[PDB]
């Protein structure tokens, strides 16, 4: 345990289901977002733990934990799909965990208006039909 | 594979958001 005035109330995981390509659920693991690690408990033995920001692009759909990490190890390279009810917690948290370490979370949808970027077209010219 | 849980998708999914964390 450790005798140095160290509390235990600091565990935030999420029972996420490990789904395959199709998405018919495989088993069920505990997604953990420690102070510096995405430890995805599974089979009470295998721990798919990344370095948090070691990912590449992470998303979620209502109650679906989606996270993709570049080539490294554990399971391999590719996108990951998970089914949980605390999808919000995990995401929301992560989004915060990133701001704490200035981590990269290039967010695309941010409700725009009219058009921020510009494409090659102007100036225009009359064709004269 | 090392067993693990997090399966592989190798294909995007109908997500509601879009935050690509490098």
């Amino acid at each position: 345990m450790g005798s140095d005035t160290v509390p235990d109330n600091h565990r935030n995981k999420f029972k996420v289901i490990n789904v395959d390509d199709d998405g018919n659920e495989l088993g069920s693991g505990i997604m953990e977002l420690t102070d510096t690690e995405l430890i995805l408990y599974t089979r009470k033995r295998d721990s798919v733990k990344w370095h948090y920001l070691c990912l590449r692009r992470y998303g979620y759909d209502s109650n679906l934990f989606s996270f993709e990490s570049g080539r490294r190890c554990q399971t391999g390279q590719g996108i990951f799909a998970f089914k949980c009810a605390r999808a919000e917690e995990l995401f929301n948290m992560l989004q915060e965990i990133m701001q704490n370490n200035s981590i990269n979370v290039v967010e695309e949808p941010v409700v725009e208006r009219n058009n921020h970027q510009t494409e090659l077209e102007v100036p225009r010219t009359p064709r004269t039909p | 594979h090392s067993q693990m849980a997090v399966h592989k998708l190798a294909k995007s999914i109908p997500l509601r958001r879009q935050v690509t964390v490098s």
